[PDB]
């Protein structure tokens, strides 16, 4: 239910955390810190205008 | 850095004083505790630092 979505020219990902998580926080009422993983992203397609 | 969030005081558990002492262990030479930090609990929430 949680995901990071890329968009770069028609390079689109989704990185969610249930494959992506560097950080899984507790689960309770108060602040959840969420941290993901380094993500490597090849961006090739973009339109350099 | 280390993120810790403790429990709602409890008169049952923490007992009658809210304020809690964090002190850290083997450090360096010495093996005996040093008080590190000096916290505040809450009666309403999680404390979280």
């Amino acid at each position: 239910d949680i995901k990071i979505t890329v968009m770069a020219g028609s390079k689109t990902h989704t990185f969610t955390a249930s494959d992506h998580i560097a950080s899984l926080p507790a689960n309770s009422f108060d602040a959840m810190p969420y941290t993901f993983k380094p993500l490597e992203i090849d961006a090739s397609s973009l339109a350099f205008t | 850095f280390a993120n810790f969030v403790l429990p709602k005081y409890d008169p049952a558990e923490h007992g009658d004083e809210r304020w809690f002492k964090i002190h850290i262990g083997n450090v360096g030479g010495n093996t005996g505790r040093q008080p590190y930090y000096s916290g505040m609990l809450s009666d309403t929430s999680e404390t979280s630092m």
